[PDB]
């Protein structure tokens, strides 16, 4: 199995991990901050997804330094993962296009 | 089984500190949070704080004077709350609770009644309460036991080691001269007594004492 | 800090009737509300979670509803055992908060009290003491009065009364009346009587006994 | 044509259950939702529930006691609402409606009047109402029919099989001795009668009976 496929495969795994970990850590970091809503795990996971995909609807978000730091890591991993998938696809199309040209 | 075990009572002199516990059993997860709730007699529930055993962090109520300090022992699955420099104002029932990190208190401990007084602990004296030889009985007969001279609260009175629960009235304790006093009443078929025994179990957590007193007809 | 307002603080309802408790948050909180039931001397117990979700072990009689700011805890056909205090609790914003609570009172039929008087035990008399207990059981309404008489003369000194909250078994009320005296004081008196004046009768209910 | 057909009435004894229907015609889409609405006499409309035929899921009002259960038959395009353990409190008109999933009730059924009573069904007796031989007539003349002794509600009174609608007053039914009674009045040109016939059509859905009564001048 080529690397772009294997990497794309890994990116997925790590992303899911980042989501779970970021969910856990967001709660740990936000409880204790008056008025924070990112304090229960189920909605904390939803928040992590909507952040990683960059949808960010605005229903939930961190107010503390650490919550925002955790948030950045989720953002980055999310943009990179989906972005790496794009890389793999391009690589996939390139290879086959070369073949289609007899190369 | 009882998910959260809490000591029955804790007598503390004004100015001193005490360390309450909360033994936890049953399923446990890294996302579990143990909360503490204060409730003074006749009043509502007050959120004191919380702590997450898996990580060890704890947060507190910013609207009140910080008197507690929460810690956790992962090996023994026990949560502790240190209350310091207490005053009568801190006299109340302190409940511990478990939240699966989803916002609700799925289970509560029985609660630890903490009393702040200089007075000394004192076990209760249980006296029987049988009808007078002139008292006329109906299809039912009323019996009981007198529990006076104990400190501090509380006490748990049961009949026939719990097997007898119907028709039982345990009156609120009255304070007089640094000592509480209360009685318990139990009604059962007039015929069933004194053929079928009737005993009152009186436990006093504060002194670690539990005595029994069978109620037999007067001589 | 979200303020959960529970009003009225007390709710009187007749047996088998429908009842609804109210809880209003200071600000909108979706459906992040939890209801708890706490009986006299009992520990708080979860009834409904997230505004309307049922909980195992809890009777189908209990139901919840609402979203945003106004929440309601409902009970179809209230029975004696529903007697207790009820609290709502929000988990929308940190820190979690509790509503001040609403007590449920049941208005049953009038019932005369069951009076019983007991002479001081021999075990107590041996300690130089003597307490005469007088029970007034399962009566309604809770309003009542107890008069003590020794040898026909009313007594007041040394009397301690105690009332119980509405019983969650039959919705009645009970009361104990303890007259405490020293062994000596007890020895120099013949008959001790207890009298209960209650709405259920124009004449008082009495119970006596002679030390001999 | 009528998009939603609903039975006229349903008599139900206290403690029993009934199953109302709502035959749907016209354009139908996978996104259609069929709602049910309760309305007690003299009061507003209450949302009971809804269901989406294409998928078969249904939701209910959380502010009231669940008495209904919704189902759907895609082949016959019919929606049903099961009401159980009913009491007088459940006596009312139950309307079904269709929403194209865009939030509004584009069409409503005629409604099914449900009565909760132990009483037995009873058809109405229609009596004519012609003027007295001493009554003087103007350019107009008033006629009518007396409908008494029927149960339960309701009844629909029309004149000349509907062709005559102007100048018609159908009074609210009065209940007396487990029986309703009401009259209908119709005014027409004094000259047109009794040359042009005038008949009252009285249908009683509850008993599945519809009788006619021509109004002719007294002997
Ligand atoms: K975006
Ligand atoms: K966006
Ligand atoms: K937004
Ligand atoms: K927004
Ligand atoms: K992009």
């Amino acid at each position: 199995s080529a690397l772009h496929w294997r990497a794309a495969g890994a990116a997925t795994v790590l992303l899911v991990i980042v989501l779970l970990a970021g969910s856990y850590l967001a709660v740990l970091a936000e409880r204790g901050a008056p008025g924070a809503q990112l304090i229960t795990y189920p909605r904390a996971l939803w928040w992590s997804v909507i952040t990683a995909t960059t949808v960010g609807y605005g229903d939930l978000y961190p107010v503390t330094l650490w919550g925002r730091c955790v948030a950045v890591v989720v953002m980055v991993a999310g943009i990179t993962s989906f972005g790496l998938v794009t890389a793999a696809l391009a690589t996939w199309f390139v290879g086959r296009e070369q073949e289609r040209r007899g190369h | 089984q009882v998910q959260l075990q809490q000591p029955g009572a804790e007598l503390v002199k004004p100015g001193a500190s005490v360390k309450l516990s909360c033994k936890a059993s049953g399923y446990t997860f890294t996302s579990d949070w143990i909360h503490w709730v204060k409730q003074r007699p006749g009043h509502g529930l007050e959120w004191i704080g919380e702590i997450i055993p898996s990580y060890g962090r704890a947060n507190y109520n910013e609207k009140i004077q910080k008197k507690a300090t929460l810690t956790a022992d992962k090996s023994s699955s026990t949560a502790f709350m240190q209350l310091s420099s207490l005053t009568s104002e801190d006299s109340a029932v302190y409940y511990c609770a478990r939240e699966r990190g989803d916002g609700y208190f799925a289970v509560w401990g029985a609660g630890t009644t903490v009393t702040v007084s200089s007075a000394k602990t004192t076990p209760p004296s249980v006296y029987p309460l049988a009808p007078g030889s002139a008292a006329q009985t109906n299809s039912m007969v009323t019996l009981g036991c007198l529990v006076k001279g104990y400190f501090p609260e509380p006490v748990t009175v049961t009949w026939n080691s719990g097997s007898l629960s119907s028709g039982v009235h345990t009156f609120p304790a009255v304070l007089q001269s640094d000592l509480y006093t209360l009685s318990s009443s139990v009604t059962v078929p007039s015929s069933s007594w004194p053929s079928e025994t009737v005993t009152c179990n009186v436990a006093h957590p504060a002194s670690s004492t539990k005595v029994d007193k069978k109620i037999v007809p007067r001589d | 800090d979200i303020l959960l307002t529970q009003s009225p603080a007390i709710l009187s309802v007749s047996p088998g009737e429908r009842v609804s408790f109210s809880c209003r948050a200071s600000q909108s909180i979706g459906t992040d509300i939890h209801w708890y039931q706490q009986r006299t001397n009992g520990s708080p117990r979860l009834l409904i979670k997230y505004a309307s979700e049922s909980i195992s072990g809890i009777p189908s009689r209990f139901s919840g509803s609402g979203s945003g700011t106004d929440f309601t805890l409902s009970i179809n056909s209230v029975e004696s055992e529903d007697i207790a205090n009820y609290y709502c609790q929000q988990s929308n914003r940190w820190p979690f908060t509790f509503g001040s609570g609403t007590k449920l009172e049941i208005k049953r039929a009038d019932a005369a009290p069951t009076v019983s008087i007991f002479p001081p035990s021999s075990e107590q008399l041996t300690s130089g003491g003597a307490s005469v207990v007088c029970f007034l059981n399962n009566f309604y309404p809770k309003d009542i009065n107890v008069k003590w008489k020794i040898d026909g003369s009313e007594r007041q000194n040394g009397v301690l009364n105690s009332w119980t909250d509405q019983d969650s078994k039959d919705s009645t009320y009970s009361m104990s009346s303890t007259l405490t005296l020293t062994k000596d004081e007890y020895e120099r008196h013949n008959s001790y009587t207890c009298e209960a004046t209650h709405k259920t009768s124009t004449s008082p209910i009495v119970k006596s006994f002679n030390r001999n």
